[PDB]
RNA sequence: GCGGGCAUCGUAUAAUGGCUAUUACCUCAGCCUUCCAAGCUGAUGAUGCGGGUUCGAUUCCCGCUGCCCGCUCCA
RNA sequence: CUCCUCCUAAAGAGUAACGGAGGAGCACGAAGGUUGGCUAAUCCUGGUCGGACAUCAGGAGGUUAGUGCAAUGGCAUAAGCCAGCUUGACUGCGAGCGUGACGGCGCGAGCAGGUGCGAAAGCAGGUCAUAGUGAUCCGGUGGUUCUGAAUGGAAGGGCCA
RNA sequence: UCCCGACUUACCAACCCGAUGCAAACUGCGAAUACCGGAGAAUGUUAUCACGGGAGACACACGGCGGGUGCUAACGUCCGU
RNA sequence: GCCUGGCGGCCGUAGCGCGGUGGUCCCACCUGACCCCAUGCCGAACUCAGAAGUGAAACGCCGUAGCGCCGAUGGUAGUGUGGGGUCUCCCCAUGCGAGAGUAGGGAACUGCCAGGCA
C-alpha cells in the first residue's frame, strides 16, 4: 500500500497548486529512476519534463536512482525549462519526504535556476 | 416543558448562478459546507463562501466525491 | 393490542391520510382482507378484528396482519382548556388509505375465510373487500 | 466564568498590556508570550499573568 | 542468524515440493514476530510495567514499547491512555538470533512441556503461542525478579493458509506434538 | 400541581460517578438451675422493576410502583 | 421571560401557539498557529493469566467511528488522531458584502508594520461551524505632554487600553 | 467423572438473507410551483427606487389552499398564502 | 500501433468479486543499511546505497454479469392555473410530471516521457 499512502499525502498539496494556479514542478520517485515534469497552471498536460529514463541521461551517471542522480534531473529539467521560459515553478513533493533524492533534485533545479 | 427555539441565521445561497458579483460578496452562508470553493472563491472559517473575484456564478458537481463547487469566472 | 416497543419520539404531528396505499397486493396467503375506504385503525379494532378471525377459523391456518398501529393519538382529558401543551397519548393508530391490504389469510378453505373476513369486517370502522392472491 | 481575568503586560516598558482568560487552579505558571507591542512596533514578551 | 541463512539453502528446495510452488517469493516468509505482555497489574502499580520493560529490553535487543489502552471500558478499571500492555517487535537478522533461543534454549526449559501446540494458528497461517515463564529464557536470571508475568510471542509469516505455516516453521526445527 | 428515598431482617448512611459504611434484628457460641439483662463472635444486600446517556449509574436522564405533606381557587 | 440546535415551516429567506424534542450562561497557553506523518467503530480467529471486553497478531468491515460540551450541517485534501517547533488567541486598516426597525451583529480578499512554522518551496488576525452573554450612566485602574476658567502648574475632563 | 450433554424443546432470540409496511424532528431519490439572476418583445398615465412634508395603523374577520393545536369538534385557536 | 510510468479530464456504464495473465522495458516486492535519515518499539514505515532474485503479493491488461452502478417506453403518484363533487378526500380541462419497477445497457472512455519490433 505504497502508493496508496503517497497519493494521500500528496493531493492536499496537489490543491493549493491548483486553487493557487502555480506551474508544478512535480517529482516522481522510485527505487531505481527519479522523475521530474513541469506541468502548466492548468491541469492540462506538462510542458517540460526530464528522467533518468532517456538515454542521454543513462550512461551520463555512475548509477541511475542514487542523490548524484537526482541532481543530474536537477540540472536536467531546470536547464530544459528556462530555454522555454518557465521560471515562478512550485515544487509538488508528490508524497515523498522532502528530504533525499528530491531534495537533491530541488536543490541542484535552484542552482540552476527555477525561482522558488 | 418546551418553549424554546432560536434566531434563525438566515443561511442559504444569497447569490445563485450565473449572477455577477463583485469580490468579497458572499455567494452562500452554510454551516457546514455542502457547497465547497472552487475558483476564485474563499471558504471563510464559518465556511461562508465568498467571491475571492469579480465575475459570474458557477455551480457545478466536480469530484470523485460528486460534491457541489462554486467557481466565480470573470 | 399492537404497539411499538420504543420509539424514538413520544407524539407526532395529527398529519393527514392523502393518497392510495402501498401495499395492496396479497404478499403471504391467498386470501386477504382489503381496504377499500379510508381511515385510521386503532389498536383496539385491528385486535378485535384479529380475534374474530382467528375464532371464526378455528385456529386454523396462517394469520397475517399487514399493518401496524404506529401513530400515538394524544387526547386532552375532560375539563381542560384549550393550549398548556399537548395531550397525552391515550392509543395508537394505523393510517389506511383505499387498496391497504389489512389482514391475510391461507391454509383455509375460501369460503371459511369469506366467513372469517366478513365477521373481521363488522369490527371495523373501513369498508373492506375480500381479495385473493394474484400472478402479477 | 471560573477563569479569571489575567493582565500580559510588555516587556518593552510602555504601559501597553493585553488581557485575557487563565484556568488560575489548573495552572499556576505565570504565562509569558512574546507578542506585538504597537508602542514600539516590535514583538516582545508580554507577561504577568494576574 | 545462520538460521536466517537457513532459509536460503535448507528451506526452499524443500518448501519448494511441500506444496509445488511457482517462485522463490512463494516460499512462506516470515516477517515479523512481536513480543506481548499484557499487564493488566500496571493501573494500581506503576513500578512494575516498567519491570516488565526492564527484561524485555534484555531478553530481545531493544528499548521496548509501552502501549495505550486504546478503549475505556469498565470491566477492568481502565480509561484510554493507560499503560496496559508493553510489547516489542523484532524484525531482520536480530530475530532470528532471538528466535535460535526459542529452538535452542526455550522450549527444553518449559514446565511439563510434554507438547507443543499446533492448532494455535489464527487460520490464514500464523502462529501464536505464548508462554507462562519468564523464567525461561536466560537472558534474565535466578535472584533477579518478583512476577513471573511471562509473555505472548505471535510469529507472523506470510503463508495463505495454516498449514502452509505449520509446515513453514517446523522446517526450522520447531517441533510439534 | 413539586419530587424524597424507591437502600439487608428492620431502621437510618453513602445522590454530581468504584470498594458499599452505622444501628437494631438475627444464627452461633460463654455466664447462670434455666429465661433475662448482658458481654463476645458473625450473616446478607441485581442498592423497587426496566430504559437510556455512560468506560462505568445508589449516584444522571426520563419513564413510573405506591406513599407523606401539598394546592385544585374568584363568582 | 435572554441565547443555541432540530421539527412545525408550505424544496430561497422569514414565519406563530402555555406546539414537539434537546442544550447554553463555558472550556482551552493547547484543545491555538504551522509543518511532517497517520486513519476508525464493531466483529472473527489466535490466546500466559484474560472472562463478552486489558494487550498482541491476522482477517473482515469501510467511518456504522471520532469531533472539549446539545442537535443539526459538515469533516479522508480529514475539521478526526500523533509528534516536531512555536504565539497570528498579532497592531493599524479594509474593497466588498450578508443580516437586522435601530442599537447592533457577521463574513472578508487585500494593503501596512512586525512575527511563527518549511533541513526548501508552501499558511496563520483563535478553536469544524453555529450557544458560552449585558446597552448606557456612574465610577476604578494604567497610558496619553489633548484640554488645563489671570498665568505657570495641578486637580478634573477628554482620548487610548 | 456436576466436565458428558449424545437424547431435543408449541422454543427467548440476535446478527445476517428474503418478502411487507410506516415516519415530523428517516433520505441511496425527487417534482409542480415559488424565489434569484440574465436576455428578449408587447403592455402599463413611473407602475420602481431615493430623499423629504403629513399620516393613520399596530383589536382584524371569514372563505379557499398548506398545516400546528383541538376531537381530521367549534362562527375555536395559531401560522403561511 | 500495442506495452509501462507520471500528470490530468471524468466521477460507479468507471466500483467490487471471480478467472486468466505480464518482466529487467518499466513498475513492484526484493539485497543491504555503515553512515544523511528514522521507529514513542522494529531499516515494518520513512530514507539511503544497488540490482542477486521473483513476477507470489501488489499493480496493469484481458476475460466472465455473480454483485453494485446506469436505465428508457408506457402507466401511476404528486402538482401550477381554472371549474366542479362533498366528513376526510377526490374528480374534470390544461400545463408540467416523478419515485419505484420492467425491457435493456454495462467488465469505462480520454490529452506527456520511456520500451520493443515499424
Amino acid at each position: 500500500d505504497k502508493k496508496s499512502a503517497r497519493i494521500r499525502r500528496a493531493t492536499r498539496a496537489r490543491r493549493k497548486l491548483q486553487e493557487l494556479g502555480a506551474t508544478r514542478l512535480v517529482v516522481h520517485r522510485t527505487p531505481r529512476h527519479i522523475y521530474a515534469q513541469v506541468i502548466a497552471p492548468n491541469g492540462s498536460e506538462v510542458l517540460v519534463a526530464a528522467s533518468t529514463v532517456e538515454k542521454a541521461i543513462a550512461e551520463q551517471l555512475k548509477y541511475t536512482g542514487n542523490k548524484d542522480a537526482a541532481a543530474a534531473v536537477g540540472k536536467a529539467v531546470a536547464e530544459r525549462a528556462l530555454e522555454k521560459g518557465i521560471k515562478d515553478v512550485s515544487f509538488d513533493r508528490s508524497g515523498f519526504q522532502y528530504h533525499g533524492r528530491v531534495q537533491a533534485l530541488a536543490d541542484a533545479a535552484r542552482e540552476a535556476g527555477l525561482q522558488f | 416543558r418546551n418553549g424554546r427555539d432560536s434566531e434563525a441565521k438566515r443561511l442559504g445561497v444569497k447569490r445563485f448562478g450565473g449572477e455577477s458579483v463583485l469580490a468579497g460578496s458572499i455567494i452562500v452562508r452554510q454551516r457546514g459546507t455542502k457547497f465547497h470553493a472552487g475558483a476564485n472563491v474563499g471558504c471563510g472559517r464559518d465556511h461562508t463562501l465568498f467571491a475571492k473575484a469579480d465575475g459570474k456564478v458557477k455551480f457545478e458537481v466536480k469530484g470523485p466525491k460528486n460534491r457541489k463547487f462554486i467557481s466565480i469566472e470573470a | 393490542m399492537l404497539q411499538p416497543k420504543r420509539t424514538k419520539f413520544r407524539k407526532m404531528h395529527k398529519g393527514r391520510n392523502r393518497g392510495l396505499a402501498q401495499g395492496t397486493d396479497v404478499s403471504f396467503g391467498s386470501f386477504g382482507l382489503k381496504a377499500v375506504g379510508r381511515g385510521r385503525l386503532t389498536a383496539r379494532q385491528i385486535e378485535a378484528a384479529r380475534r374474530a378471525m382467528t375464532r371464526a377459523v378455528k385456529r386454523q391456518g396462517k394469520i397475517w396482519i399487514r399493518v401496524f398501529p404506529d401513530k400515538p393519538i394524544t387526547e386532552k382529558p375532560l375539563a381542560v382548556r384549550m393550549g398548556k401543551g399537548k395531550g397525552n397519548v391515550e392509543y395508537w393508530v394505523a393510517l389506511i388509505q383505499p387498496g391497504k391490504v389489512l389482514y391475510e389469510m391461507d391454509g383455509v378453505p375460501e369460503e371459511l375465510a369469506r366467513e372469517a373476513f366478513k365477521l373481521a369486517a363488522a369490527k371495523l370502522p373501513i369498508k373492506t373487500t375480500f381479495v385473493t392472491k394474484t400472478v402479477m | 466564568g471560573i477563569r479569571e481575568k489575567i493582565k500580559l503586560v510588555s516587556s518593552a516598558g510602555t504601559g501597553h498590556f493585553y488581557t485575557t482568560t487563565k484556568n488560575k487552579r489548573t495552572k499556576p505558571e505565570k504565562l509569558e508570550l512574546k507578542k506585538f507591542d504597537p508602542v514600539v512596533r516590535q514583538h516582545v514578551i508580554y507577561k504577568e499573568a494576574k | 542468524a545462520k538460521l536466517h541463512d537457513y532459509y536460503k539453502d535448507e528451506v526452499v528446495k524443500k518448501l519448494m515440493t511441500e506444496f509445488n510452488y511457482n517462485s522463490v517469493m512463494q516460499v512462506p516468509r516470515v516477517e515479523k514476530i512481536t513480543l506481548n505482555m499484557g499487564v493488566g497489574e500496571a493501573i494500581a502499580d506503576k513500578k512494575l510495567l516498567d519491570n516488565a520493560a526492564a527484561d524485555l529490553a534484555a531478553i530481545s535487543g531493544q528499548k521496548p514499547l509501552i502501549t495505550k489502552a486504546r478503549k475505556s471500558v469498565a470491566g477492568f478499571k481502565i480509561r484510554q491512555g493507560y499503560p496496559i500492555g508493553c510489547k516489542v517487535t523484532l524484525r531482520g537478522e536480530r530475530m532470528w538470533e532471538f528466535f535460535e533461543r526459542l529452538i535452542t534454549i526455550a522450549v527444553p526449559r518449559i514446565r511439563d512441556f510434554r507438547g507443543l501446540s499446533a492448532k494455535s494458528f489464527d487460520g490464514r497461517g500464523n502462529y501464536s503461542m505464548g508462554v507462562r515463564e519468564q523464567i525461561i529464557f536466560p537472558e534474565i536470571d535466578y535472584d533477579k525478579v518478583d512476577r513471573v508475568r511471562g509473555l505472548d510471542i505471535t510469529i507472523t509469516t506470510t503463508a495463505k493458509s495454516d498449514e502452509e505455516g505449520r509446515a513453514l516453521l517446523a522446517a526450522f526445527d520447531f517441533p510439534f506434538r
